RNA sequence: AUUAGGGAUCGGACGGCGUUUAUUUUUGACCCGUUCGGCACCUUACGAUAAAUCAAAA
């Protein structure tokens, strides 16, 4: 593809390939999907998440199978909260990103507070449906976007 | 009459029309 | 149909200015909208706005404001120019602002003399 | 009715323009400072009233905040920042001896009772508390993920270590400073405008609200509203308790003044002066006889509470009348001839027209309600009270 | 219209209003101490300052 | 320049639409004279 | 979690604050049900143990 | 850019504590709530202005 390996881009192609083999019954974006990238930086405080970047029709190919992946992935790997990002090279790109970021949400605005000086914000606001799974991921949502592209924006659940 | 018009020209709501002969009015008394 | 969605806001504002209320829904959105709301909020004539999506903007309005205008033909001036036309378009030097399309983008006509730039008259507020 | 002028006065020459901010001397009895809408504070004496006692172009933009210390000094907040200035002196200072600008832009600011401590609403969704003269840049203290704009602040008198903030998520907040960190966040159905607490109650406070209402708590559980005040038209820009703790004081966007006794549900008073031309502070002086006014009309007027009962020393028959005449009506209040004259007070046309309006379309709603909920499975539920139904919800 | 059409919001039966009050308040009918502690307000502010209380009482 | 308290207070008498006219009178840097009766009233106050 | 942390450390904090405002329900119970109060306060009063 | 909504008006479309069709499901008639769309009343003007014209000559 385009890299040389890192010491945890090994650890996770070797783990899709214990993935290919001596579990599920389930196979449909593994096998043609080799090394394509992977990064690691901290979040929060203590605490990390990985992003794996993926190519653009396994982008809608994670789609169709994504469900239960992550799960297995964040518990057989480091314990650790999993993101699937594309690879990408610009608002346009950066709402790719955020409809990236967040997989099994779909967004319901982007919202741009100014201040009562030059000072502005965002905050994107997500479904109603689903409420449970995420605020103890939001967090890392929010500066892995932080990290990624470097704007400032804040994720919530409208009331 | 309203003190808050100003008196360049004419105010539709929050439209002001100024003609062409207004702003060359200013352009006369700026020179 | 008006094609300056800039003017309906300002009428938007001036309405709701005239009957005391405490926010508004401007429906049409445009990035110079944007930029007077921040002149606007740099003079503290204007509460807090919050940019939405479908998309329009809630522009939280304190009472403070008096009269908004546009000036349609949206006119070439110079320094001099400036200072006159300011003096002929406020009731008083001392109250109230125009805007202005710079070179170094938009502003009032303080901060077009702070940077010494002229440039073209389209709206003001008091 | 007939005695009612409880009108008094009009303090010196009023700002330039509107009044946005002001604040008492909680110690001494008569000393009142007020901000502008140009970005300058005068210091008023409540003795010696017709002149300004000190007067200082202090910011730029509007004077948003503004308060006493304990000592002599005294801070105001603004887009600028916050500045400390001293009125008292022997000089007539002009510059601020103390400054902050980080922080983002304040809000407002409340001080402590006892200690030189004092606490910023900012904008960045954060309260940051300084403790006077070996502090620098202060603690900030938010919610963990905050955003929005935290209006209001107030340090709690009676207990002490206690603050409660409000923010334009339509939420208020309550906080600790011995455990320096956030309490509770509760959000509501419509944005508050200002809390304050109950001097005489601690467990107690008061947000008002751009619902129109105003709503006193228990600040140990928020699942009901202990108190729902009603009486306005538009929102609600300020509410103070008196000191007494028994009455309020709530000034309104529309141009009136309600005083209020601590159970009521209703109006005691509304004052109205079609010079005044928009309510911004309303603050009882150390007295509980009379509330000052804080228009956008640029004026800041003294009015008396005791609608009627003038002030002075009393001869014994004449104090003994006049209570007479009190435990008589808190008798025979409800009689619907001296009910009728006793409730009857002249409004200007705006805010009568408009309340007409309003009892209409809430009738209009309660109907619709009442419909759907007969005609509707809600007709096998109980009926949710309201003070209840105030709350949207409440979490920690 | 001297009659009182709705029962008091504090009370309960028409015979505890109606025998609630059953007592006039005036000089005329009682003796003066009896008028000065039925008309006593429930709150008594003097002159001053009411600081907020600083040690609660009981 | 001298402003009566009568003038101020009618000014004021004068709705929100007349604030800029308001402010104008209320700029600080002119003397305030005063007035003691009850009239408030622009003309007499001025030939009395 | 941060979340939860935080949620039971503010939890805590809560607790503490009811537990001070415990402290004074005895004192608003006795002057809202009594029959006369005094102001200003004889706590408060500037001049007090003279 | 709205007045400011209510009381009614019908044209859909959506729902439902329910009566009658219904021998029980449709579905239709009565009632309620939501929604757009409009023939029109009144209120207050948001003002006006050339007045006899107005929810528009705002
Ligand atoms: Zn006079």
């Amino acid at each position: 593809s385009r890299q040389n390996p890192s010491d945890l881009e090994r650890a996770i192609a070797g783990a899709l390939y214990d993935l290919e083999t001596n579990t599920a019954d389930l196979k449909a974006a593994l096998r043609p999907l080799q090394f394509v990238s992977a990064r690691e930086i901290e979040v929060g405080h203590g605490k990390k998440a990985i992003v794996i970047f993926v190519p653009v029709p396994a982008l809608q190919g994670f789609h169709r199978v994504q469900q239960r992946l992550t799960r297995e992935l964040e518990k057989k790997f480091s314990d650790r909260h999993v993101l699937i990002l594309a690879a990408r090279r610009l608002t346009a790109v950066h709402d790719a990103i955020l409809t990236d970021l967040v997989y099994p949400v779909e967004i319901v605005g982007k919202r741009l507070r100014t201040k009562e000086d030059g000072s502005k914000v965002l905050k994107v606001i997500l479904d109603e449906k689903e409420r449970g799974g995420v605020d103890y991921r939001l967090d890392t949502y929010s500066e892995v976007y932080r990290r990624l592209t470097g704007r400032n924006v804040t994720f919530e659940f409208p009331q | 009459r309203p003190v808050d018009l100003p008196a360049v020209g004419r105010m539709r709501g929050a439209e002001l029309r100024i003609s062409a002969k207004e702003a060359a009015a200013i352009a006369r008394e700026v020179r | 149909v008006r094609t300056s969605v800039l003017h309906d806001a300002l009428n938007s504002i001036n309405n709701a200015e005239k009957m005391g209320k405490r926010q508004v829904m401007i429906r049409p959105s445009s990035k110079v909208i944007v930029k007077f709301l921040q002149v606007m909020q740099r003079h503290g004539y204007i509460g807090e706005f919050e940019e939405v999506d479908n998309g329009k903007i809630v522009v939280q309005l304190n009472g403070r404001l008096n009269k908004c205008g546009v000036i349609s033909p949206r006119y070439n001036v110079r320094l001099a120019e400036l200072e006159k036309w300011v003096t002929k378009l406020l009731p008083a030097r001392q109250f109230g602002y125009v805007i202005l399309t710079t070179s170094a983008g938009i502003m009032d006509h303080e901060e077009a003399r702070r940077k010494h730039v002229a440039g073209k008259i389209i709206g003001f507020f008091y | 009715r007939m005695f009612a002028k409880p009108f008094l006065g009009q303090l010196g020459n009023g700002h330039v323009q509107g009044v946005y901010s002001m604040c008492k001397d909680k110690n001494s009895l008569n000393c009142i400072a007020s901000g502008s809408g140009d970005g300058v504070v005068k210091v008023w004496d409540l003795t010696t009233r017709d002149e300004e006692t000190w007067r200082v172009a202090a910011h730029n933009n509007i004077v948003k905040g503004l308060t006493f210390t304990n000592d002599k000094k005294l801070l105001s907040c603004a887009t600028d920042g916050i500045k400390l200035w001293d009125p008292y002196a022997s000089p007539s200072n002009t510059t601020p001896i103390a400054t902050w600008q980080e922080g983002g832009p304040y809000t407002s600011l409340s001080f402590h009772r006892s200690a030189n401590t004092f606490a910023a609403s900012s904008g960045q969704g954060c309260i940051r508390i300084w403790d006077l003269e070996h502090s620098t840049a202060g603690q900030a203290i938010q919610w963990p993920s905050f955003v929005d704009t935290i209006t209001d602040v107030c340090f709690n008198q009676v207990e002490t270590s206690v603050i409660g903030s409000v923010a334009t998520d339509r939420s208020i907040i309550l906080f600790d400073l011995r455990t320096n960190m956030p309490v509770i966040k509760t959000v509501l159905h419509f944005a508050c405008n200002r809390i304050v607490f109950n001097p005489m109650e601690a467990m107690n406070l008061a947000v008002a609200s751009e619902d129109h209402n105003i709503y006193i708590f228990d600040a140990r559980n928020f699942d009901k509203a202990l108190n729902i005040q009603k009486g306005h038209v538009a929102a609600v820009m300020d509410v103070e308790f008196s000191p007494t703790g028994e009455e309020l004081v709530s000034g309104s966007y529309d141009r009136t003044i309600r005083l209020w006794r601590r159970d009521a549900g209703h109006s005691r008073d509304v004052y109205h002066t079609k010079r005044m031309q928009r309510v911004f502070r309303t603050m009882w002086t150390m007295d509980s006889k009379y509330i000052l006014t804080g228009s956008d009309d640029g004026n800041v007027r003294l009015w008396r509470a005791n609608a009627s009962e003038r002030s002075g020393v009393k001869a014994t028959r004449q104090r003994q009348a006049l209570e007479y005449n009190n435990a008589l009506l808190d008798r025979y209040g409800h009689l619907p001839e001296i009910r009728r004259i006793r409730r009857h007070r002249h409004l200007p046309k705006v805010v009568k027209k408009a309340t007409e309006i309003k009892r209409e379309e809430l009738a209009a709603i309660k109907r619709r309600e009442e419909n759907e909920r007969k005609h509707s499975n809600k007709k096998y539920e109980k009926r949710k009270s309201e003070r209840e139904k105030a709350v949207l919800v409440k979490q920690q | 219209k001297y009659l009182a059409t709705g029962l008091p919001h504090p009370f309960e039966s028409q015979q505890q209003y109606e025998r609630s009050l059953r007592l006039p308040v005036g000089p005329e009918w009682m003796t003066k101490e009896t008028f000065q502690d039925a008309t006593k307000p429930r709150v008594i502010i003097k002159q001053g300052i009411i600081a907020p209380m600083s040690k609660p009482m009981y | 320049i001298i402003i009566t308290s009568c003038v101020m207070a009618e000014l004021e008498k004068l709705g929100p639409r007349y604030r800029v006219a308001l402010m104008i009178a209320r700029d600080e840097r002119w003397q305030r004279l005063t007035c003691d009766h009850k009239g408030t009233y622009a003309d007499d106050c001025i030939v009395d | 979690a941060k979340r939860q942390q935080d949620r039971l450390m503010r939890e805590a904090a809560y607790k503490k604050t009811n537990e001070t405002l415990d402290r004074w329900i005895e004192t608003v119970k006795h002057n809202r049900r009594a029959e006369h109060l005094v102001f200003p306060l004889a706590q408060n009063a500037h001049d007090r143990g003279l």
